[PDB]
RNA sequence: UGCUGACU
DNA sequence: TCGCCAGAGGACAGCGAGTCAGCAA
DNA sequence: CTGTCCTCTGGCGA
């Protein structure tokens, strides 16, 4: 970031030979696109741009102070003239030669000397990929966080922006079988979940609420859904399911 | 028979997928493939020289159903 | 900003702590700045910045870096985590079982820790 | 091998409690559930039998340990019945209502029979049948209603399964509603006159029964089962066979213990909030079972029994609603906290899932992958993996990657096996790698957990994901040495990614049949468009906008090198010679112009065997932008012939125009759009990535692009004028402010200060607002005088060689209000609309005198940010960018809200195979999608506008889409004659609202009769002397099957889209766009009349082009548009003058639907002629409300002898636009005022402890308290009135009473409009228009002027006044036509296919039904309409009515893991044997 | 008794030496108040002209 | 699990 | 003489996504 | 905060 706000991440790392160099044998260390400054209207880093390039040519160090320079003294006529009290140009633009290519380019560029702060927030630190780990026992899904492995959430705005597409089984592979997938069995005849026991060892889940073995049947059905049949039984309600 | 003769482009979406998840589950592959390791772009070669043996069953909001042939259905 | 943040490492024992390895002092700056001085601790570094669009990688945002630069020093920094291990913890009031040290001999220890079981200043670890 | 099993259905009912045992393993007795060092104790919460809690133990009920064991259900059992706090209000009321010594319901049994067969008609759908009983019951009870219930259940049965609809849930839902509202209140008994034993409850756990005892479980309980006996057969339909024991609880159930996980709290390690509340509830037990054994070894013993039942009640409501209970603590939230919040169960783990095998990064610029890819940096390549089967033209290649191993790219870290599972390679010993590599094709074959492998499909979201092109598909480009994954620029408009920290999500399909959707649907080619207008959404952006401007200018030569080296760049072709052109330029020195460049970069992108496309269009420079020096005038020139304004590719060959935004870019029509168009996606993605790169090409070899301050500076002898019109500036506020308050127009300077101080100081504030608008309108003035000083001319360099122009002007960077604003001006400083607030002591800032006039002080900055603003101006910018800052944080949440409310309730709104839009209820919302199947996207160029464009092309567009097959495979006649029909009936009937009809066209012998033949005879029947003449002729005097009038007067064809089903049926197309092709064809036959360039199309096969273009854009079915409809409304509104605007009025129309609106108002147009103007002035001036305060000058009270003069003011200034007279007003006192005056008295009172002669008279007949008034024969002199209480009332300052009602009366007005206006002009195109708008909503009090006003044409933005004067589908117009008068304030436009299913589905059933908590009432989904919002209330009504579910809505297909049933999913595969 | 205060939490926070400009701005910040972070209406979020010199327009958090 | 910071 | 048009307040329930950390109960 | 929904709530001729 520089001291006026704008900030932005670093893309490449350009070589030192493919840098547009200058008719003076320098070679700039930091590439900043000019579009930044149309719609932000960050006019105090172009001026801090010429101040910092005179005080590097004349060993001075000049005052940013805000209110000091007015409409009748201005603050671009002030370092122009430094400027060009040292061989350079009034307006702070030195003409660059292409590194790639070896000719001096058509538009003369503006070059100077700005002060860079490096931020705190690193690719280093917020960075994850997750395959496999650990899951919420409650839920049994991904536990959701970067200290920890943790699954990065998918949210009802991206359920409801990927079936307007029309894919549901990037839905259903999403939703259903990366963070929870089970295997909860039913009866079918009495239609509930919570009937079928296992038995003390030919092992057969037997129906308590009617005795029968033969109407057990195995459904794939989410684990926070079986989770909720339990909640609603603690509540007396009942989901009747009907299994085809 | 009275549906679109075309094949929406859903239904060459789920065709491709079923195709390719029969390909790769080691299904004989009736194209001619040459060299090729994507069970999708195989499906996609048989898709284009109509051999698919898989009947679209369109559904009416119903329960009423249509059956259709991947080879008879206007692949754009 | 990743700065100067103190003088006094060593004695610390924070969580984070973020220094900039060469820091400078701004060629233009306000006066104020020099009134606190705030060059005890400074933020940031001088670069040559051209306004410039060559590359295709540093549109919407992104700025691009010499790669001499970056290799010649520029803005490189450190962090110092400080884990504070009080082994009252994996026990209750019970008999010590906590003493920082290592059985003689220990095929897991044999030479990445020095006889008190705490690894050496200067160590790498992965 | 999967379970194979499928749902079909889910239904809500309570249990037995008879039936729960046996659901239970055992009995908890022990309250200390956390035994001494952590572990379950025996008997308690956490048991060894109601499963292991973790993976240390095996559970004592089935041998099976942890994630194997699906945990057991025990019971604490209670020492006494509750009441279950769910089943709770209702039992109040079915206690309320009902007679205690009867026990029978104190409703009269007509309505008793009458819901019940009401209920039993509609539990098989019969819903004529309910308003049929309630007629035959109100025409005449048991046998009269119930044969026809029964007729009606035996003749309609077989239709229990069609029942559950939308319309049949809303008529239940209404009944049972209307019952429980207006039939259970206490009333005195019927059979027994005193059977009101007055139930009535305080706080829950609280019944208390009168002669004040308590109601206790047991005697409620039985007082249930003696009532349910007698009014059994009624209740059994209200509720479901309901026993009434399940209002009541003798044991609670302990779920599951791997459903109750111990974590910790302050001061306690091992803890769960379910197990603390299960705990409480045990303790109770324990004291109460210590009590009864008390009374057993045996007022305050049993005043301590209803005590300690009162605080176990509330401890099992606290179980089942931590807020149930208000006045107990230790209280851990209960299962409704559990189940219903944003945080939740159903909005987290059931609709937000968190998921395996996804990444996220921050995203960096690539630029050098194609547009289709992702760059992953080889961290994520190396842990991301793709479960592949091995077979046998992959096993060598699956081979190599278990060779390279967990660690190398092109590896694997897992080899599964057919029947056991997961045998890992992670191993680094490189050998036991090679050991496997083999025996691998040694059931289910191996599949090999293989790496990303440059080529996979990603699934990549951005998560404010606010549109369908927030999710796209890309192409897994692996990249090495980094931990950023790297995206085209292209794709950032449609993600809205800034590359200034932007992390970003990508997941990895695992399915092979996700991966085909991926690459089919989801792709991001497919994706170009917005599904919001159709419009471009990919396009390249910045520096590619401003070299493709520049290359492109006219000026431009390129030697045979930079030619070349030029277009390889940009190519970087791989199969296939590079076609080149021939220098422009031959002689001199051959060159080349920069539009060459461009060319043959076309002409080798476009595919082989295509043809190089044509285009004709306009750029986003303008052709004024060029014009340096004055314009002169040639005689034969126009100049825009030969500009640089109009694009001109001919045959793929750029011939002129510069190619600035207006293509490349996301504006329409342009050139990538056209290639998208007729060559497909993935041509207009190659066209994008190869143009990008050779536009940087171009600035990075020989041209350069900056911006220094000699482009954002202003020429000298240019700020000279600035400074003088500053200057100027700084003398504007007195006759501002003065003229706004139209004082005298000159001699006051104080006394202006004075009345600014009192409009600031009032109450009302609209005065203040006033001179702030007359003051900014001549600040605004001055600002637009100095832009055009300086920045047209005004700077140093000009726009083709400027910097900062040529970035705004060719819509790289900014706006025209941005290179201002940084030079010669910053504005007028607004906040709330308004200039700056003022302190409490009349001054803006400390530095500005109070109420200072100089515009300055009002935030009217002249500086610029070329030369910095100066203190105080800094604070001022500073409020406002404050106000934005705070401003944006705030909409976020209020569009994020609206869009969630529309999307749960469109969300299963699909297209289907019959082309209608229905919901997963089966509910026909449209016929067509938008009035005509079309998709947005596809009908961008089906506009009148681009035939030119699609003629042009037509050999492409016909040869690489339609194909001239599909023509000769088309065929037209049903649909052709259908046109030839209507055509020939509209020829016929010029006027179409002509009251058309057999018997009005036989009423030509008009005269006939009217000669001789009627002329004697009177008004017989009220019909007419002639009329009788007429009827007699026409009725049975007429041929008997040759009195053919009938076909002269018969109804148009109905439209062809209606009969001729547009999908298979070639050349049905919609009545509007064949009237466009009529059009287009009849003026492209007389062009190639006079064209110098030979045509090979003819009319007839133009139009069959267009018949095939628009059946092919024809809406697929499955489409699911409702989502695309709401996230379209959603989208502009998250992101972005007497009436409402912004989301207000959104959530007014959509969310609210109310009948209240803060802002309603008319528009009827004035009737254009003479005697109307002249009324119409008289109309405004007699419905604006006059009100008796409006009319006064001071009121002079004397006082318990309380006398009153009015003093009303003079007829000068008030007569004038108000139409009153002072009889009527003193009338209105004697009759209205000095009566309320009375009742205001008597309120206060109540809780406190000749001819002047009749008049008089006649005022005192009826008042006991007036004495005499006055009378003023001369214009309301003096009219004072006296009363007296003599007594004892309060003598305070009454006035306070006299003034707080002088003001709420109002003389009179009509019902509903506070004001009339007549806004002159509202037309220029007939500017002759007049407009009489009204600030409030009266439909029938304007219908007595239809000769003075327009009632067709009326319109109104109430939407419920119209709906109930015009019908409904009058509402749905003016719904669909205020959501778009919404959007048009910002600029944004949706498509109005989209409002039209929005105005559809809430207009559905009759009435205009809020979109809302409260729409989904009226909802065919239980497990719908609880994953929205008040999931506990919406679970308690579909448990008590049976509710059932079909899981046929995303959300109930998504809760019970199903596949939606739209999009991908609609039909089967069926494999055939 | 709240002490006549109206606010029962972060009425202390941690002071982190990052840099001495996020150090030296914890002894100069003012917070109108923790529960003002959950409102509808945004009226103590103006600005208003009453704080020249007490208060700077441009050092606020700006989320 | 909550409170404090922080990112778009 | 209280039913229904009017009329009042009271209660509830909603308040954009998704991330990372520390500290402490 | 703002909206509907909800629950009453006593008050003149039929
Ligand atoms: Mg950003
Ligand atoms: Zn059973
Ligand atoms: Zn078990
Ligand atoms: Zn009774």
């Amino acid at each position: 970031a520089s001291r006026h706000g704008q900030k932005g991440i670093l893309s490449r790392l350009w070589p030192a030979e493919d840098m547009p160099f200058t008719e003076s044998g320098m070679v700039p260390d930091i590439l900043f696109n000019p579009h930044g400054f149309p719609s932000r209207m960050t006019i105090g880093m172009l001026i801090e741009s010429m101040a910092g390039k005179s005080a590097a040519l004349h060993g001075l160090c000049h005052d940013a102070t805000p209110f000091i320079f007015s409409e009748e003294n201005s603050a671009l006529e002030y370092f122009g003239e430094m400027l060009k009290a040292a061989g350079y140009n009034f307006y702070g633009t030195e003409r660059l030669y292409s590194g790639i290519s070896g000719l001096e380019l058509e538009a003369d560029i503006f070059i100077g000397v700005v002060y860079y702060q490096r931020l705190r927030h690193m690719v280093s630190d917020k960075f994850q990929v997750r395959t496999t780990g650990a899951r919420d026992r409650v839920t049994n899904q991904p536990i959701g966080g970067r200290n920890v492995q943790g699954g990065i959430r998918f949210g009802e705005m991206e359920r409801d922006a990927l079936l307007a597409h029309g894919t549901s089984f990037l839905l259903h592979d999403r939703l259903f079988n990366c963070s929870d997938r089970s295997v909860a069995h039913v009866c079918v005849k009495c239609g509930s979940l919570l009937s079928p026991l296992l038995e003390k060892p030919n092992r057969k889940y037997n129906c308590t609420l009617c005795s029968r073995s033969d109407t057990i049947d195995t459904v794939s059905v989410p684990y926070v859904f079986r989770y909720f049949v339990a909640e609603l039984a603690a509540m007396n309600i009942k989901v009747k399911l009907d299994v085809v | 028979r009275i549906t679109t003769p075309y094949m929406t482009k859903y239904e060459r979406a789920r065709v491709l997928g079923t195709r390719a998840l029969q390909i790769a589950m080691c299904a004989p592959v009736m194209v001619e493939l040459e060299g090729e390791t994507d069970p999708l772009l195989i499906a996609m070669k048989e898709l284009k020289a109509r051999k698919i043996p898989i009947i679209i069953r369109r559904y009416l909001p119903d329960g009423s159903y249509e059956d259709w042939g991947v080879d008879e259905l206007i692949i754009t | 900003t990743m700065g100067f943040p103190l003088l006094t490492y060593q004695d610390r024992s924070d969580n984070k702590l973020y220094r900039l390895q060469t820091p400078q002092s701004p060629l233009v700056r306000p006066s104020m700045y020099d009134y606190y001085d705030m060059d005890n601790y400074p933020i940031g570094t001088n670069a040559i910045v051209a306004v410039i669009s060559y590359t295709g990688y540093d549109m919407e945002d992104a700025m691009i870096v010499n790669k001499a630069s970056w290799e010649r020093g520029f803005a490189h920094g450190s962090v110092y985590k400080s884990e504070f291990i009080d082994l009252s913890e994996k026990i209750k009031q019970g008999d010590s079982s906590l003493v920082f040290g290592i059985k003689p001999g220990d095929p897991r220890v044999l030479q990445k820790l020095d006889d008190d079981g705490l690894p050496f200043i200067g160590a790498k670890l992965q | 091998n999967m379970p194979w099993r499928r749902l079909q259905g889910i239904s809500f009912g309570m249990y037995s409690a008879e039936e729960l045992k046996k659901l239970s393993v055992k009995s908890i007795t022990n309250p200390r559930y956390l035994d001494s060092l952590g572990n379950p104790s025996a008997n308690g919460l956490y048991d060894l039998a109601l499963g292991p809690a973790d993976s240390k133990e095996v559970c004592s009920t089935c041998v099976q340990d942890f994630s194997n064991c699906s945990g057991h259900l025990g019971h604490i059992e209670l020492p006494l019945t509750v009441y279950n706090p769910l089943l709770f209000d209702k039992l109040y009321l079915l206690l309320r209502g009902s007679c205690l010594n009867c026990h029978m319901l104190t409703c009269p049994r007509a309505v008793i029979h009458l819901l019940l067969c009401q209920l039993r008609v509609l539990e098989v759908g019969a819903l004529q049948a309910v308003y049929e009983l309630e007629r035959i019951l109100n025409r005449f009870i048991r046998e009269e209603l119930e044969q026809y219930t029964t007729e009606i259940v035996q003749n309609n049965l077989l239709g229990s399964q069609g029942a559950h609809v939308k319309n049949v849930c809303e008529s239940k839902s209404k009944l049972i509603a209307l019952f429980w509202k207006a039939h259970m209140n206490a009333k005195r008994c019927p059979h027994c006159k005193t059977g009101r034993s007055v139930v009535r409850k305080e706080h829950n756990s609280k019944l208390t029964i009168t002669f004040r005892g308590y109601l206790t479980p047991t005697s409620a309980r039985e007082h249930l089962s003696a009532l349910w006996k007698n009014e059994g057969f009624f209740l059994n339909y209200l509720f479901s066979r309901f026993n009434p024991s399940v209002f009541f609880l003798d044991f609670l159930v302990v779920p599951p213990s791997r459903y109750r996980p111990v974590s910790r709290l302050g001061d306690q390690m091992f803890t769960n909030g379910q197990t603390v509340n299960l705990q409480a509830v045990m303790k109770d037990v324990v004291l109460i079972r210590k009590l009864l054994a008390l009374m057993a070894q045996e007022q305050s013993l049993i005043d301590k029994l209803y005590n300690i039942w009162i605080r176990l009640q509330s401890h099992v409501n606290i179980v089942f609603d931590s807020e149930m209970d208000k006045l107990m603590m230790d209280k851990y939230p209960g299962i409704r906290q559990i189940l219903e919040k944003k945080e939740g169960l159903f909005r987290k783990h059931m609709m937000g899932k968190r998921v395996d095998y996804a990444a996220r990064s921050v995203i960096c610029p690539d630029m050098y992958i194609n547009t289709n890819e992702i760059g992953i940096p080889m961290v994520f390549a190396t842990k991301l993996t793709y479960p592949q089967p091995v077979t046998p033209w992959n096993v060598q290649e699956l081979r190599q990657a278990v060779i390279n191993g967990p660690n190398v790219h092109p590896g694997a870290s897992m080899v599964i096996n057919e029947d056991g599972s997961r045998t890992a390679l992670s191993a680094v010993d490189m050998t036991q790698r090679e050991a496997v590599a083999k025996q691998l094709l040694t059931q289910g074959t191996k599949i090999v957990c293989r790496h990303v492998k440059n080529g996979d499909i990603l699934l990549l979201n951005r998560q404010p994901t606010l549109h369908r092109p927030s999710i796209q598909a890309h192409r897994a480009r692996i990249l090495p040495e980094e931990k950023v994954l790297r995206l085209h620029y292209a794709n950032c408009k449609a993600y809205n990614a800034d590359f200034d920290g932007d992390e970003m999500n990508a997941h990895f399909p695992q399915s092979e049949l996700g991966r085909a959707e991926a690459y089919v649907l989801a792709c991001t080619d497919q994706q170009y468009l917005v599904p919001k207008d159709g419009q471009p959404l990919a396009g390249l952006i910045q520096d590619h906008m401003v070299s493709g401007a520049s290359m492109t200018t006219r000026g431009c030569f390129f030697t045979r090198e930079h030619y070349m080296e030029l277009v390889y760049r940009g190519l970087t072709d791989k199969v296939g010679r590079v076609k080149l052109l021939s220098p422009s330029i031959l002689k001199p020195f051959p060159l080349w112009t920069g539009k060459q460049v461009v060319s043959t970069l076309l002409i080798n992108i476009i595919p082989e065997d295509h043809i190089p496309l044509n285009l004709s269009g306009k750029a986003k420079i303008t052709g004024k932008a060029w014009v340096k020096e004055t314009p002169r005038s040639v005689p034969g020139f126009n100049p825009d012939s030969m500009c640089e304004s109009q694009v001109i590719i001919r045959e793929g060959e750029l011939l002129c125009g510069v190619l600035d935004k207006a293509h490349y870019g996301s504006s329409a029509y342009g050139l990538v759009h056209c290639c998208y168009e007729i060559y497909g996606g993935e041509t207009s993605g190659k066209v994008l990535t190869c143009l990008a790169r050779l536009f940087t090409a171009y600035l990075q070899l020989y041209r350069g692009f900056t911006l220094g301050v000699e482009d954002i500076l202003v020429k000298p002898k240019a700020d000279v004028k600035r400074q003088r019109i500053i200057e100027e500036s700084t003398h504007c506020g007195p006759q501002a402010v003065r003229a706004a308050l139209n004082l005298p127009e000159a001699a006051s300077y104080d006394e202006v200060r004075g009345k600014w101080q009192d409009a600031h100081l009032g109450k009302d504030q609209r005065d203040f607002n006033m001179i702030d608008l007359k003051f900014k309108e001549e600040v605004n003035h001055y600002s637009n005088e100095i832009n055009k000083a300086c920045m047209p001319f005004g700077l140093h360099r000009q726009f083709p060689e400027n910097s900062l122009q040529m970035m705004v002007q060719s819509g790289a960077k900014g706006s025209t209000v941005n290179t201002m604003q940084i030079s010669c001006l910053l504005g007028q400083i607004e906040l709330e609309g308004r200039r700056p607030p003022l302190m409490a002591s009349g001054k803006s800032l400390p530095c500005f005198e109070p109420y200072e006039f100089t515009p300055r002080a009002g935030g009217f900055v002249t500086g610029r940010f070329l030369t910095g603003i100066k203190p105080p101006e800094f604070f001022f910018h500073c409020m406002a960018g404050r106000e934005g800052l705070v401003d944006t944080a705030v909409k976020t949440s209020r569009s994020g809200y609206l869009q969630r409310c529309i999307i749960k309730h469109l969300e299963g709104l699909v297209v289907q195979y019959d082309l209608t839009v229905r919901d997963s209820d089966g509910s026909v919302v449209q016929f067509l999608y938008g009035e005509d199947g079309l998709d947005i996207p596809k009908t961008q160029f089906l506009q009148p506008k681009q035939f030119p464009f699609l003629a042009s092309n037509y050999e492409v567009i016909m040869k690489s889409q339609h194909l001239h097959e599909v023509l000769s495979r088309a065929d037209p006649k049903k649909a052709l004659h259908h046109f030839r029909a209507i055509k020939k009936w509209q020829s016929k009937h010029p006027n179409t609202l002509l009251r058309r009809g057999a018997f009005l066209s036989y009423s030509q012998k008009i005269q006939e009769a009217v000669k001789a033949l009627k002329l004697e005879s009177e008004n017989r029947n009220g019909r007419s002397p002639g009329t009788q003449e007429m009827l007699r002729m026409w009725y049975e005097l007429d041929e008997e099957s040759r009195r053919k009038y009938q076909k002269k007067a018969a109804a148009c064809p109905d439209p062809s889209l209606s009969v001729w089903r547009p999908d298979i049926y070639f050349a049905s197309v919609s009545e509007t766009f064949e009237t466009k092709v009529d059009d287009y064809s009849q003026e492209w036959a007389a062009q190639t009349e006079k064209s110098y360039e030979k045509s090979e199309l003819s009319l007839d096969r133009l139009r069959t082009l267009l018949q095939l273009k628009w059946q092919r854009s024809l809406c697929e079915p499955g489409e699911a548009v409702g989502l695309l409809a709401a996230q379209s409304i959603g989208e502009p509104s998250t992101q972005m003058m007497n009436v409402t605007l912004g989301i207000p009025r959104l959530r007014e129309i959509l969310m609210v639907a109310s009948a209240n609106i803060k802002t309603p108002m008319m528009s009827v147009p004035v009737l254009n002629t003479k005697k109307a103007l002249k009324r119409v002035k008289s109309l405004k001036k007699q419905l604006t409300r006059v009100c008796l305060g409006e009319v006064l000058q001071k009121i002079d009270v004397q006082e318990q002898v309380y006398q009153l003069r009015f003093q009303f003011l003079p007829h000068a200034y008030y007569q004038q636009e108000k139409c009153l007279r002072p009889e009527d007003i003193l009338r209105f006192m004697e009759t209205r005022f000095f009566k309320l005056l009375m009742e205001s008295i008597k309120k206060k009172n109540n809780k406190a402890s000749e001819a002047m002669e009749r008049r008089v008279q006649a005022v005192r007949e009826i008042h006991p308290f007036i004495d005499d008034y006055q009378y003023d024969t001369e214009e309301s002199l003096w009219c004072q009135v006296t009363v007296k209480l003599p007594l004892m009332k309060i003598n305070f300052d009454m006035s306070s009473l006299v003034v707080s009602l002088a003001h709420g009366a109002v003389i009179y007005a009509t019902k509903g409009i506070t004001r009339c206006l007549l806004n002159e002009t509202t037309n220029n195109k007939n500017e002759k228009e007049l407009v009489l708008n009204t600030e409030g909503i009266n439909l029938p009090e304007l219908f007595k002027y239809a000769e003075v006003l327009d009632l067709r044409r009326l319109y109104s933005n109430d939407i419920h006044a119209i709906a109930n004067t015009y019908g409904i589908e009058a509402a749905l117009r003016v719904i669909e036509k205020e959501i778009k008068d919404v959007f048009a304030v910002y600029g944004i436009a949706v498509d109005p296919r989209h409002l039209s299913l929005v105005a559809d589905y809430m207009c559905f059933e009759g009435v205009y039904k809020p979109l809302n908590r409260f729409g989904i009432r009226s909802n065919s989904s239980p497990l719908q309409q609880m994953t929205f919002e008040t999931s506990f209330q919406f679970l308690k009504q579909a448990t008590m009515l049976g509710s059932h579910d079909e899981l046929r809505s995303p959300s109930a297909c998504l809760v019970v893991g199903k596949v939606v049933r739209g999009g991908t999913g609609l039909f089967e595969l069926k494999q055939p044997l | 008794t709240g002490l006549g205060l109206l606010q029962d939490s972060g009425l202390c926070v941690v002071a982190d030496k990052l840099n001495f400009i996020r150090y030296l701005s914890h002894f100069r910040c003012v917070h109108r108040g923790a529960d003002f972070a959950k409102m509808r209406t945004t009226t103590v979020r103006r600005l208003l002209p009453e704080s020249w010199g007490f208060l700077c327009p441009v050092h606020t958090p700006d989320g």
